[PDB]
């Protein structure tokens, strides 16, 4: 095939030179296990318990006995299929492009298909990066005119059922208040028994600097990070505590935890971008390609997840 | 919209770790307390008459006769249960008294309670007496704990 | 105006060569504005240097994004074109 | 059945897109590997 | 619904060859060019076998196609998926052959698409290559060329 097929080769030969995603660093290495599919759904179902009401006293002779009932919920997952298309030149038209330094038309933005390939697949993943954060799809800075996606589609800030707590306008800038939310939110966290378990804070680089100021007189020796990371392990057990910036949020705090029984990712095993076999050829020296990308398989369970915004309004 | 088992999927697993106020879905079926000594009927469901009081209905005569909610000097059981897949609803007599929560018509513990036309609990025949203040499910639905104990003017 | 045959969207200089859609295929991208007083959901006519206006419009053009400015007098707004009217 | 083996030869498409994946797991199941936190 | 939710009782005979594409099942055109441009977008209600228009939210989320024409009218919708609540766009600017919704008619005859996306007798958009044919009790389809927006 690589014999007759050049693109085939060409990606093959340049599949290394792509990083690795970052939101790898989001989540335990137990906690993503890949699925086979490419646009479909999968469900699981979950078994729950409930008291009726208060028992009842066994004396004498007695016929009704209070009842404890049962309950099934069934939980779905999403995925979607979504394709993207790029010109490049073709692979004969090569040697009439090669300069010296550069190779490709300054001019008119071409690129060889192995380069162009590249640039592309960067660009993507981080849009997916994106997604897994945010749970939302845009390319506009101001997040407007976002994709319609499947519902059962989440990301880490919109899933719903999770604990939201809001700094309002005036303390946007008081650390404080800031940590003040965080506790009340901090409290109302049910890990239930698998509190026993890391967690993982990101925040934005605004909320970083914010961090690093004494506790507040200041304090000595003691510093905002360091009282959040304590408060934090006073719920977990006692245990790791690792903290991310990202440049993506903005005005806003995440903690969840680190167990795979609480919250699991389940990707397809084509999420990461693939090439299509079509490629789009002509008389001219300019062709088209395709590249395949799947969104969704995150899972997590209810009240499980802090999400704390700063109005900045 | 009104059925038992709500067809829209869950997007979350729930949290398995709280232990109260987790029997007032209107999933729950049944009664809250349940003696082995009780009598149950199935029949022909007429509509969707869950949780409601159920009265008998006669067709031409070519099909059996089936129930439909209601109320009323017609009152003949009430249900507490329903199979979609054989649309057969599970009755229990008049005759004999039930526990458990049932529709409410859109209230404090010692209310008299006595059906409507629509099957649905109402302040006041006397046939039941309400246990608890009304649980609001739905914009509409309302359930309450009652305990029926046959007719009495 | 009512002598419109196309759109623009690529030239080579060195041949002084522009590429062009024909009206009577639809298009959606970014073309230049007269101005930036045009919004979302706005019927938008060519003038007579080839710009797009806020709205008598021959074709069918409505503005998908606000006008965005990068230059001086240089206004480019997405827009989507799909024929003519009637 | 890896792009980081040599010794692979993808006979059609199908089998090329199958290595990719493979390779893309590969990958992360390294990262994973060498991350220290 | 393009496809009938609810189950067959029997088997069907395919034995005859005559009369057998006219239901509502029948998705794209009876003739249909590879050079076609195709579009998918959200779908907003049900506008399968009608006359699309776009519609603008707040600004939040992106365009969408409901049922609609006038001079409103953006293209036909020809096919739908129902898992992902797309629907396959036909722009006016194409000419599409096919079996479309119809107001509940003679061949010749010009139709328009009305508010709801169905046709209706008389600018003209398309002439109806057959008369109605009923399916459902208010269903009406018909075989229909469009040919763009002329007055």
């Amino acid at each position: 095939l690589f014999d007759e097929n050049y693109y085939a080769k060409a990606v093959a030969n340049i599949i290394g030179e792509v990083k690795d995603p970052i939101m790898y660093k989001w989540f335990s290495p137990d906690q993503i296990e890949d699925v086979d599919l490419q646009m479909g759904y999968q469900k699981t179902v979950k078994w729950d318990a409930f008291l009726n009401a208060n028992p009842t006293t066994i004396a004498n002779e007695v016929n009704t006995i209070s009842t404890i009932g049962f309950s099934s919920e069934v939980v779905r997952l999403n995925y979607l299929k979504l394709q993207y298309k790029f010109r490049h030149l073709k692979q004969t038209s090569e040697k009439f492009y090669t300069s010296d330094s550069y190779i490709g038309d300054i001019n008119n933005n071409l690129l060889p298909f192995a380069q162009a390939y590249k640039l592309a697949s960067s660009e993507i993943i981080k849009l997916i990066n994106h997604f897994v954060l945010t749970g939302t799809v845009s390319i506009q800075k101001d997040g407007k005119n976002q994709k319609r996606l499947l519902p059962n589609m989440y990301g880490l800030l919109n899933m719903p059922e999770q604990i939201k707590e809001e700094v309002a306008s005036g303390d946007k800038d008081k650390m404080d208040k800031i940590f003040e939310k965080i506790e009340a939110g901090l409290s109302k966290l049910e890990l239930g028994d698998e509190f026993s378990t890391p967690m993982m804070v990101i925040v934005d680089p605004a909320t970083s600097l914010k961090l690093v100021k004494p506790y507040a007189a200041a304090s000595s020796c003691e510093k905002w990070e360091d009282v959040l990371i304590q408060t934090i392990k006073a719920i977990n057990n006692r245990e790791d505590v690792y903290i991310e910036t990202s440049n993506l949020l903005k005005h806003k705090i995440l903690i969840y935890p680190l167990n795979s029984e609480l919250i699991k990712f389940k990707p397809s095993k084509y999420m990461l971008p693939t090439p299509n076999e079509q490629v789009d050829k002509d008389s001219t020296d300019v062709a088209h390609s395709y590249i395949d990308f799947v969104l969704g398989g995150l899972l997590a369970t209810r009240k499980t997840i802090l999400q704390v915004n700063i109005k900045q309004s | 919209a009104l059925m038992k088992n709500p067809q829209q999927d869950s997007g979350l697993l729930s949290n398995s770790i709280d232990f109260r106020d987790q029997n007032l879905i209107f999933s729950n079926s049944g009664g809250v307390c349940t003696s082995s000594k009780d009598k149950i009927e199935n029949y022909p469901a007429k509509g969707y008459p869950y949780k409601r009081g159920v009265k008998l209905s006669f067709g031409d005569g070519t099909t059996e006769l089936e129930v439909e909610a209601g109320g009323g000097d017609d009152l003949y059981g009430v249900c507490s249960d329903i199979d979609e897949f054989s649309g057969m609803a599970t009755v229990i007599p008049i005759t004999n008294n039930f526990t458990g929560y049932l529709t409410l018509k859109k209230v404090n513990p010692g209310d008299k309670l006595n059906f409507n036309q629509h099957g649905e609990l109402e302040k006041v025949s006397v046939n039941a007496i309400a246990l608890s203040k009304a649980h609001k499910l739905t914009e509409d639905l309302f359930i309450v704990l009652a305990s029926v104990f046959g007719n009495r003017a | 105006g009512e002598d419109l045959y196309g759109i623009c969207i690529d030239i080579d200089e060195f041949s002084k060569t522009a590429t062009i859609v024909p009206i009577t295929n639809n298009f959606e991208g970014y073309l230049v504005a007269k101005d930036s007083t045009v919004k979302v959901k706005d019927k938008l006519i060519f003038n007579k240097d080839g710009a797009l206006e806020k709205v008598k419009a021959t074709i069918n053009a409505t503005a998908l994004t606000d006008a965005k400015q990068i230059s001086n007098e240089v206004y480019l707004v997405k827009v989507a074109v799909f024929g003519n009217k009637a | 059945a890896s792009l980081l083996d040599s010794n692979f030869v993808p006979i059609n498409f199908t089998e090329f897109v199958q290595a990719i994946s493979n390779t893309y797991k590969q990958r992360r199941i390294q990262f994973y590997e060498n991350l220290k936190r």
